[PDB]
RNA sequence: AGCUCGUGUCGUGAGAUGUUGGGUUAAGUCCCGCAACGAGCGCAACCCUUGUCUCAUGUUGCCAGCACGUUAUGGUGGGGACUCGUGAGAGACUGCCGGGGUCAACUCGGAGGAAGGUGGGGAUGACGUCAAGUCAUCAUGCCCCUUAUGUCCAGGGCUUCACACAUGCUACAAUGGCCGGUACAAAGGGCUGCGAUGCCGUGAGGUGGAGCGAAUCCUUUCAAAGCCGGUCUCAGUUCGGAUCGGGGUCUGCAACUCGACCCCGUGAAGUCGGAGUCGCUAGUAAUCGCAGAUCAGCAACGCUGCGGUGAAUACGUUCCCG
RNA sequence: CGGCCAACUACGUGCCAGCAGCCGCGGUAAUACGUAGGGUCCGAGCGUUGUCCGGAAUUACUGGGCGUAAAGAGCUCGUAGGUGGUUUGUCGCGUUGUUCGUGAAAACUCACAGCUUAACUGUGGGCGUGCGGGCGAUACGGGCAGACUAGAGUACUGCAGGGGAGACUGGAAUUCCUGGUGUAGCGGUGGAAUGCGCAGAUAUCAGGAGGAACACCGGUGGCGAAGGCGGGUCUCUGGGCAGUAACUGACGCUGAGGAGCGAAAGCGUGGGGAGCGAACAGGAUUAGAUACCCUGGUAGUCCACGCCGUAAACGGUGGGUACUAGGUGUGGGUUUCCUUCCUUGGGAUCCGUGCCGUAGCUAACGCAUUAAGUACCCCGCCUGGGGAGUACGGCCGCAAGGCUAAAACUCAAAGGAAUUGACGGGGGCCCGCACAAGCGGCGGAGCAUGUGGAUUAAUUCGAUGCAACGCGAAGAACCUUAC
């Protein structure tokens, strides 16, 4: 290994919780049910990337957020996906539970989304060398963010042999516990095999 | 002062930092010192002055030379290398010891005399005025 | 503490410069001149805890100053004057002086101050190497079985043992074992769980079960080494506890392999240790306890953390390893 | 149909079966093997094989190099040949100056024309790149018929030098011998023992004997063609340098074959032989030493006469000539001027020898007027690495041996310079309980668990130094549990 997590690093000062509950008794089950409807998601919804997940809940009432680049397929305009996962909430028996969706301001800000973007280009049929140039630009276009990198692991191109590639741009500041680092990865499907990706977002510093 | 290597040849990578020097005036100018912690403050003051010390002329010049003049050119190959490798024309005093094909318009004189030195610094400083008037 | 990139320059080309040399620093930390100018990953800082003080602030916690206790102690009415605990803020920045220093970095000494020159310890692993470990955490391409290499229990073994290596525990005995008396800790767990007072047991434990989803009730008023008194006069020993047999408890449908705990007898072996070798420079080494945890019991001397008593030295890089 | 080289995917076995002109391709998932399709090239022909040229400037006349990759012979004298410093005079034998005069046919090249166009051939030209004689030229490139001198040599005066050979001679040191004095050790290496002593060592004084070599001066200095050359003195002698320039008036250069000199070692004969020192004995280390180390010491090292004729014989660069910017030292000699006319004072000149540097050259390091710069003249040497500087043959040598110098087979590379890591029993400046000073420990014995190894029907599986081993196992009567 070479490197912990960076959402874990600094989870304590620049960044926040998803998921904020108190639980002494069951608190067992209350994450086994957490972890459960959040695989089902995962699986049942692969077509709209789903940024963040984000539960609070009291006594028996508990909302889920859900951040997508877009919602038009995350919740038709009639509500039948919506209809489908609250189906699958009350099949798992999650009581009372309301939904919210929200759309993100930059989809090439975030880590998940770009990361899920660079997973499908290099699945189908993209190179990674163009897939990261694309990723790269489309994320310096922005102004706020300023330092880029992105890693790939796995068989590039179908060799029979591992390559462990990435590509930097600007300044990410991994030991600088101020820094406001985005963390993200996805495993991409392949008829070869899978390979993993890694990126890490420079988004600014907090004074505080 | 201080010659930086290629700063004429490589304009683009001090352009930038002719802008962070304005940026850094108009900052200061503006009264915000007790903002930032002391430790960064004097680290500031000390590249202004390192800064300030050792670039004086590409704060007025912007718009890249026409011509280049050079004093005591056997010490100072590295312009009227720059000068020759850009093509930009050559004017500069050349001693006992100078290459004459590197100036394009030698000036014969000494460099190690402070009489002759000022002497033809103001000649050529009053032919500049002249043509300045005469513009 | 090094690893790179953009522009430029030299050569023609691998490349070189930047990253060199002098000084300085724990460090590519800083300064001086230079075909270098700069930027990135680094490093320091930003985080947690710890060392102080001020404010806010009294219950299940403390008691300065008032009363009731009368043997059980703030126990009870009372109060922030302190710790107690947790918020905000301040405080180490060569802050100031002398001398060396290129008048530049930096260093020694000196006053204040709690700390003096990253105050202490953590989290924090740059590019990469060992085709390093993990298809028995998980996920997966290929191949293989599909009437079996699938499933279920017709019980058992993972712990067997002529021997070696590796890391621990307890010691080899008096700075001790044993017996009686006796004072100080931190933090933490508890729902199909912690478990009081009481009675019976040598003791595992049995009956019974208050208080608790928990500064409150249980983990004993959380102790051990620590102090006083008595023995042993150096013995294979009152050190030292295994081995085996005889008797019970506990979890459980059911303790033979193959559990733990309690009681007895059992009395073998061994006197600081062979070359070689390990770890430790301040609460450190060394020694004595407690607790998270998996769990129904349990091979629990373990991993992890929480504590208690608390040293010695550094003359300096010539030799060994990095 | 891997890259060279226009043309890719699937199916079948995996260090097997196999491909292939160079690199090179298969060790369960091949665009390189075999089969399928698919595409590419060519076509009544398609590939393989063999011979020949080109790229190969890879035999370099045009058109290569010799510092390190292959090469300067060891260096001189010098025969035959090749090549020449000015201008003063014919014949025209090196030669171009124009014309008539041959160049068989066929072929090549240009245009025409015919077989319907096609091969095929039909006609006339043109082409037919060399050589013959008669007529007309004289600038260079040769002999011949006469003069001068800028190369060269001589002549006059000086010059410095370890140049060579013979003889004579000096001091210090080592060893040995002789005689005092003087006592138990002396010599030795990282440590010790073989070695010599108690029969008198070592030490030290006096004397003598013999052999080798000349410390300082002594240097990146001198000379010689090169090997090389230095204690003095004498004897004879070579080479080189400056000035006056009197004289010779094309005598100059390099030089295949040939001949002479030549480091050390080796050989014969006859002498010498102090020190040193192959070989050989012991002592020492190592698992091992037939070496590095110690104690001894036979050839040789010295002399005279002959021999062999090889060296990283290096400046790894043949000689000679002319030209091309400088700076800083040394040696030798002529001059002139501040002028004391003392003075590395200053200046001019030629020769020799160090260092750094332009332009230039070179693949780079580097050379840089003492060229690897730009040229001229001649000579030797080289054509991928082994085989192999070897066999046979020839020549020399008494021999050791030396010179001349191959072929088969094999490899697809071997080599020169330079960039960056790693390592170092190469160095400098730094870090840590790394050592030093230390307490407490383990390694001797019981305990309670883990791992190898041996039994059993099972003893599930994984992790085996740092970075596994009271590790997953932070809980085995059913479960766990997979056998
Ligand atoms: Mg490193
Ligand atoms: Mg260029
Ligand atoms: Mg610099
Ligand atoms: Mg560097
Ligand atoms: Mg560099
Ligand atoms: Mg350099
Ligand atoms: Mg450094
Ligand atoms: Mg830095
Ligand atoms: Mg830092
Ligand atoms: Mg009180
Ligand atoms: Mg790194
Ligand atoms: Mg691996
Ligand atoms: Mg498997
Ligand atoms: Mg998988
Ligand atoms: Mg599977
Ligand atoms: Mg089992
Ligand atoms: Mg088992
Ligand atoms: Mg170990
Ligand atoms: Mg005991
Ligand atoms: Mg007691
Ligand atoms: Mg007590
Ligand atoms: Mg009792
Ligand atoms: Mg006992
Ligand atoms: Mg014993
Ligand atoms: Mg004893
Ligand atoms: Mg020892
Ligand atoms: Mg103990
Ligand atoms: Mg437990
Ligand atoms: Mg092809
Ligand atoms: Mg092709
Ligand atoms: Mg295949
Ligand atoms: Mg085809
Ligand atoms: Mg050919
Ligand atoms: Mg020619
Ligand atoms: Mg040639
Ligand atoms: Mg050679
Ligand atoms: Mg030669
Ligand atoms: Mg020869
Ligand atoms: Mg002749
Ligand atoms: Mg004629
Ligand atoms: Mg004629
Ligand atoms: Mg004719
Ligand atoms: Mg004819
Ligand atoms: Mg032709
Ligand atoms: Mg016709
Ligand atoms: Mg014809
Ligand atoms: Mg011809
Ligand atoms: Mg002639
Ligand atoms: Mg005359
Ligand atoms: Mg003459
Ligand atoms: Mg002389
Ligand atoms: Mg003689
Ligand atoms: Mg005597
Ligand atoms: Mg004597
Ligand atoms: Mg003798
Ligand atoms: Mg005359
Ligand atoms: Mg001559
Ligand atoms: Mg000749
Ligand atoms: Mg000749
Ligand atoms: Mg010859
Ligand atoms: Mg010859
Ligand atoms: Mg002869
Ligand atoms: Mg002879
Ligand atoms: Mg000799
Ligand atoms: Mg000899
Ligand atoms: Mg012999
Ligand atoms: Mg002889
Ligand atoms: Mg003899
Ligand atoms: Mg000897
Ligand atoms: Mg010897
Ligand atoms: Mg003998
Ligand atoms: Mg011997
Ligand atoms: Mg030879
Ligand atoms: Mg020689
Ligand atoms: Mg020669
Ligand atoms: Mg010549
Ligand atoms: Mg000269
Ligand atoms: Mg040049
Ligand atoms: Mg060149
Ligand atoms: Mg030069
Ligand atoms: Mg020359
Ligand atoms: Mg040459
Ligand atoms: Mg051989
Ligand atoms: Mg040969
Ligand atoms: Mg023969
Ligand atoms: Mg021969
Ligand atoms: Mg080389
Ligand atoms: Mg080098
Ligand atoms: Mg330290
Ligand atoms: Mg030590
Ligand atoms: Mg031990
Ligand atoms: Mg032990
Ligand atoms: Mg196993
Ligand atoms: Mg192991
Ligand atoms: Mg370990
Ligand atoms: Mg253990
Ligand atoms: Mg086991
Ligand atoms: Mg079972």
């Amino acid at each position: 290994g070479q490197k912990i997590n960076p959402h874990g690093f600094r989870l304590g000062i620049t960044t926040e919780w998803k998921s904020r509950w108190y639980a002494d008794k069951q608190y067992k089950d209350y994450v086994k049910e957490d972890v459960a409807i959040r695989k089902l998601l995962a699986t049942g919804l692969e077509r709209a990337g789903i940024a963040d997940v984000e539960i609070e809940r009291t006594r028996d009432r508990v909302r889920v957020d859900i951040h997508t680049a877009r919602p038009g397929i995350v919740i038709g305009r009639r509500g039948t996906e919506a209809d489908r996962i609250r189906a699958d909430l009350e099949k798992l028996t999650g009581k009372q539970v309301q939904l919210n969706i929200l759309e993100v301001k930059n989809p090439e800000s975030q880590a998940q989304l770009v990361a899920q973007g660079v997973a499908e280009q290099l699945s189908n049929r993209v190179a990674f060398r163009r897939a990261m140039r694309k990723a790269i630009q489309s994320a310096m276009r922005q102004p706020n963010v300023k330092g880029i990198r992105v890693q790939c692991s796995g068989r590039l191109g179908g060799a029979e042999m591992s390559r462990s590639e990435f590509y930097r741009e600007g300044r990410v500041p991994l030991h600088t516990l101020r820094a406001d680092i985005d963390y993200g990865l996805y495993e991409a499907k392949t008829t070869f095999g899978r390979i993993g990706v890694k990126v890490w977002i420079y988004k600014g510093d907090i004074v505080g | 002062q201080r010659w930086l290597g290629g700063m004429l040849t490589n304009f683009s990578t001090v352009h930038k930092r002719l802008q962070r020097l304005k940026e850094l005036e108009a900052m200061e100018q503006t009264g915000g010192f007790e903002g930032r912690t002391k430790k960064e403050i004097l680290m500031l003051t000390r590249e202004k002055n390192k800064l300030e010390r050792s670039l004086g002329g590409i704060r007025d010049m912007q718009k890249v030379p026409s011509a280049v003049w050079v004093v005591d050119t056997n010490k100072e190959h590295i312009a009227v290398g720059e000068a020759r490798k850009l093509g930009i024309p050559v004017i500069a005093i050349l001693d006992t010891n100078c290459d004459p094909d590197v100036v394009d318009y030698p000036i014969p004189g000494n460099d190690d005399a402070i009489r002759s030195a000022a002497l033809l610094t103001k000649v050529i400083a009053s032919a500049v005025a002249e043509g300045l008037q005469a513009r």
